[PDB]
């Protein structure tokens, strides 16, 4: 495996470092490592594709080295380069794209492929060099079992998830109390109603919360915390819980009291913030709780007492919400975020070549179903499969 | 180094022989030459290799630096105003080219001659020779006037060689020139052509 | 061209690895590269500037070189080099900006400028080197002829548009049917509303769609899709198409019902998604198609029947919506996005500089109406125009 | 691909200058070339075929050389010749077809099939000679990035389309105004109808205008412009524009009346021409706006009077059309026209051999469906396509 | 300037026959050529523009010769080479150009820009060389004076020319009879109608015939004739001869009778041909005289009996057509057709860089205007001018 990094790394800083006009010295250092390569290839011979609608393909190995000779380069010796070059990406391309499609239950972390399996091979080794790229060095600190880590922006953590919980209810439901809510990615929206706007309440609040817990841990995480779940805060026809009926929300919007957001590992508090809306930090944790409340308004204007009175048809809901986006996290699992093209990488190479549901990944590499369901034969697969799309990316974009 | 000559056996000769446990000859051919195919793959030794890096750097300067030979000449078949400058005095000096064609000589010699030269000189052209030259310094005031510099030319062509084209310089100095009656007469030198050796 | 670049990863690798007491074989390699340079350089004479607000500087070279020579650099070596970088940064910037305002319908893909008109000269060659910063990688790339692409996280392919269409409308504007939209960046929000809560409709179920053509086709695209248009969510008073009166919109939202996306590539369909909120990938397509439909709740409570009678006036008026977002995509055109600040460079250098409007470019590199109207000639000007603002902002920020 | 083309020009210009008699001196710099090639060929093996019904064939080379020892050529010589070259015929036919069918989304621009991809290969570069073939000429100059350009007569530029758009219509169909048109090939014919023979029209005068967008620009094109649409001067019995019923058509032809054609560039007008018919030229444009009008004659005899109540039944339909035909043109991109007969081959191979519909071009290579989304992933495969047709032409037809 | 030619047949054979792969001999012969050009050239500079939009550039000579580097070129041999190349292509388009757009009465025949005057110099004369272009091969046969000669596809030899002759009018136009007519590029369409269909007419026929007299003599030429005038098929209201009222025409067909087709030279019948419809051979005319008749048919079933009666008013009237296409045809003086592009760069030139009306050509190169009054100094101009456009397309197209 990390043998293909490698192979990239080499043509990329190759691709690049080497045009019409530079000194040799400022490549002596490369070009060796270049050469190395050609040999260790030479007499092999290989073999990819074979599954789904992916073409075969087969390859074989006898080049010239190169000119370790003049002081400057002339643009002959680029083309004659360049040739070779683009054997190899084609090839890479083939390699990465058939040990990006198979999958595996017992062993999901190993290589695939009789391409790759090939590579392992000790003979190879003999081409390794600059791991830099964030991901393969992740690869290795793994191997080694060591403390990994990645960056990301609007992470994905959050399988899709919106619905309700009905407190209160009743077959008319014309007086409710609940909270309706929508997790999804890096984002919670979360609203609590009271239709009674707490008249028979204990100290005239009624208490919500909301409960969120990760399938993986996210460390060092800048967050966004605001008052009010917009989402919910317009009039809505919605389904009844049993899907018998159809009821009324009709939202009016008041500022949530006590609020207390906190970020948990394994049950303890590793942080907590009362009423504290702006950005927050969260520095390790695995599960989130918002607990909020409302409380009905101790003086009112008439227009406002108005929307309250003291006996049914209540025909506006008081509701509070709050919203928390995660704007970056760590996390020492795989996962999609907003910036990254992995997924889309790995997703978009199976789609186009009609590769079959494997028994590891969900249909269609689906996110939701795959961070609800994240088993280590999922993550390692997850990861395996991402660091080839990074090191494919390298090149071919 | 652009040496296109020695480079096979040459350097590879020295090397057995300094090894001493061979005696080279019985050596055979297929093997000196594979020998260099091998040696020019590798790196060099930061020492080695990090002087030469330093003569090249310098090479330029000092090849103008010296005193006998300068890079090529010019010839212009325009009356051209003589320069001067504070070390040889009144003389017919370039210290750049661009304007004319460049003929690396050392091309033309290595090559053989089309006459392109041949053509241009013919029906007088602007043009400009490349390369270290040989060298030669006059004082005949006179000579000026005489346009010798337009002459040692037309040799090239008779004996296609070229190493015979000792260019002129005209060190004229307000002094060690028994000819000058020439600041005692209003006037101007007209030199047909100068010479590239930047100054020291 | 190439050649500008080298300049730069010249200084940067420069003004970074030349500090007070750092090893000499660090920069062995380095140093040369750099010498070399001033060779080729000293001897020309430049001119910038000349239009609009832009000065006219003059510049000459004749320069000293570097010795080699010192185990450890001296604060003394820093310093006399520094004071030569200075006149070089100080350079390129009036370069960059020189050839970052000038535009031409024929080649605007070609160099402009007196000032590096004169550099893609041949005799500067000699100072290429280390090509591995995105852009320039793209640009070699592409002048070979061949498959360029770029990464952009919430790109901006949407031209600004926010508007709708009445399908069912009537002087009074009491019993509407259409859409209603925003287009803009990297986000689509559209909602169908329905007067009359399909009433008298065939399955009492009305039908909604929207279509939106993308100028450039995105692939790799990671997008995040969800019910509900919450910008359509609230009253509004709209001017009438005619711009003649104003109509009252009252939503009150439904779920979208039978949700379909498809994502196609000139009118064949590639990605397809039947009611997947979350975040789901469209591998490669030049249109997104957004069909939906609003179903009249077949049980209702009282409550919710109240807000649909048989007969006008509807006062409630049921509405149905979906969001889409774009967070990451490729592109082989170039395009704004929400990180990279190119267009702002550009768009900042000509404001600063009183730069006149063009023959290429909008007033003001306005991006709606650029994108509105890519034409080749603004694709191959913005190209060099962002390449350019990338190679300034490796030493210029 | 270059390698390609001189394998035939190399056949070519040798079973042609080739024969029974001639002098060596004719081909002495020939023979040579050729020889060069048999060396480079000899010992490498070959695969072509393998899809659809295409037959797959294996191919060795092991031959001796040429007698370039001769004065004159004796039969003998030749037929000992003639032997070796049916080998390659018969070879290149089945390399060009094995090329000529695979088609590909990411780079349809490079080499698909395993014979040709082991081409472009380095080691096969040493046969390149004389690229003289109109398009290979073009072929290299676009690797180069340099201006290409094609030599048509009557193009194949506008997507069939034949429809028309009533401006003034009511159910019974009695009443109408409009226009219809024919946009095929290198043709427009396009007729605008007032029924009522512009009896209210503002001036007695109804403005008509047809708009056609070139998929590609046009240059140094040679046109006809005539007035009348001969195609829509004779009664119809049309469709109406929901299909629901159909409408009678009894035109009577009049002039058109100011007559404008603009050939516009990116909205701007490049050539003008009013009322002018006959040849015209349009030196470049992606855009034709044909502007003409219909005015009621303001003298009639009675005869004429009698077609044109004031009041309706309207029974004789006022028209007025043009017709224009782009009778050559040159394009920077490859098209289909009415004399060359790549469309065609390419066409053909590909249904002789049943070859299965691919992801790039639409079923059958289908004219109209091609030109109507020409992107550009179309036109580099079609362009490569067109070129290794036009090799194949070289030697069999 | 044949001296003209050569230069561009050697870039051309040479852009061509020199690419990266091909072995040294083929090009031995070629190289030579080239060199010997350089020569001659260098030193002597160069005038070009100077008028209209036309800018003023000034090229100078230096370059060096080319080297012969054994066995196949090397690619860095191309690249020294294409940089040189490039510079004469920019010239030539340049000469082209501006010696394309200057007329003269007195010598409209010889050079007239400072460019090329200075070409015909005789110490030029050293290059000439493969004059095998068809244009420039019969530019030379001119000078000695010969039989010259051009091939072209529909040609462009009937100026437009759209009118009707009444033979038997009267103020209301509703008994005419005379025919109608267009005469277009290599079409000819002619009608002849009697509204009384020869009631009263000497053995009830009418006798019809239209005459073209060509302004240039054509020879071998290919002719479709074809029964019929289609566009003078249908209903149509025309402008009175005095344009002071409208008439109606009102065309019912019947088949022309005793059909003959005369291809006259200089009065003389050269071809005549007897209702024959399809392809005939005109070999050598200057004019075409086409007579039919119109016989009223002397047996009609009762519909048609009721088309035609005995008295006015004459509703329907009877018309006999022919139609009649020049495919193809030599012809000795240049000539616009349907494939070359000769007419569209000169006339495409002259417009894009704004160049002023001359004393020769008609405002826009007008081809009805040019082709009516083609005088020899037109020709003469126009033949230079073509040839010039012809050594241009070898290079730019
Ligand atoms: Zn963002
Ligand atoms: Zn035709």
């Amino acid at each position: 495996m990390d043998v293909l990094y490698s192979l990239s790394k080499t043509l990329k800083d190759a691709r690049d470092k080497i045009v019409e006009g530079t000194l040799y010295s400022n490549v002596s250092d490369l070009i060796q490592q270049f050469n190395q390569m050609i040999i260790t290839m030479n007499g092999n011979e290989f073999q990819t594709g074979g599954i789904g609608n992916l073409p075969i393909r087969n390859w074989n190995f006898d080049f010239g080295l190169l000119g370790t000779t003049l002081l400057n380069l002339d643009a002959n010796y680029v083309e004659t380069a360049r040739n070779t070059i683009d054997y190899f990406v084609d090839f890479v391309d083939n390699v990465c794209m058939d040990e990006m499609v198979r999958e595996s239950q017992r062993n999901g972390i190993a290589p695939q492929s009789d391409s790759l399996r090939k590579l392992s091979g000790i003979k190879f080794k003999r081409i390794n060099f600059d791991n830099s790229s964030e991901y393969i060095e992740n690869w290795n600190l793994q191997n080694r079992r060591q403390r990994t880590g990645f960056t990301f922006h609007k992470p994905n953590i959050f399988p899709y998830s919106a619905s309700f919980t009905l407190n209160r209810s009743q077959p008319a439901h014309d007086n409710l109390m609940g909270t309706m809510w929508l997790n999804a990615g890096s984002e919670i929206q979360v609203a609590g109603f009271d239709y009674s706007c707490a008249i028979n309440a204990p100290a005239n609040i009624q208490q919500f919360e909301h409960i969120v817990q990760l399938r993986r841990v996210l460390t060092t995480a800048t967050i966004t915390l605001l008052p009010d779940a917009e989402r919910f805060s317009f009039p809505r026809v919605i389904n009844s819980a049993d899907g018998a009926t159809t009821w009324y929300f009709n939202p009016v919007i008041l500022r949530p009291n006590n609020v207390e957001v906190e970020f948990l590992l394994n049950g303890q508090i590793i942080n907590t913030y009362q009423a504290r809306f702006g950005t927050i930090i969260a520095r390790n944790f695995d599960t989130i709780r918002l607990s909020f409340q409302l409380m009905r308004p101790p003086n009112m204007t008439p227009a406002v007492a108005a929307l309250f009175p003291n006996a049914q048809p209540f025909e506006h809901h008081a509701t509070v919400g709050l919203t928390l986006r995660i704007e970056s996290a760590v996390c020492e699992s795989v996962l999609a975020d907003a910036s990254k093209t992995m997924l889309a990488n790995v997703t978009s190479v199976r789609q186009e070549y009609a590769i079959p549901v494997g028994p590891v990944f969900p249909p269609g590499m689906n996110w939701t179903d795959l961070i609800t369901n994240y088993s280590p034969s999922r993550e390692d697969n997850l990861q395996r499969v991402f660091t080839v799309a990074s090191i494919r990316s390298m090149l071919v974009k | 180094l652009n040496l296109y000559q020695k480079k096979m056996k040459s350097i590879v000769e020295d090397f057995l022989k300094r090894l001493q446990i061979f005696d080279i000859s019985r050596v055979p051919d297929d093997q000196m030459y594979r020998l260099r195919d091998r040696l020019r793959l590798l790196p060099v030794e930061i020492r080695r290799l990090d002087i030469f890096n330093l003569i090249l750097m310098n090479m330029e300067q000092i090849e103008r630096a010296s005193d006998k030979i300068a890079q090529g000449v010019i010839i212009a078949y325009r009356d051209m105003q003589l320069e001067r400058d504070e070390m040889y005095g009144y003389v017919n000096i370039a210290r750049n080219l661009d304007g004319f064609q460049q003929i690396n000589l050392e091309e033309l010699m290595r090559t053989g001659d089309y006459a392109q030269i041949t053509n241009m000189l013919l029906n007088n052209q602007p043009v400009a020779l490349v390369g270290a030259l040989p060298f030669i310094t006059d004082s005949s005031v006179i000579s000026l006037v005489a346009k010798l510099d337009a002459t040692v030319f037309a040799q090239i062509v008779k004996l296609r060689k070229v190493d015979t084209l000792k260019p002129i310089l005209y060190k004229i100095n307000s002094d060690s020139n028994d000819f000058y009656l020439v600041a005692n007469y209003d006037w101007v030198p007209t030199s047909t052509t100068k010479v590239y050796k930047q100054i020291p």
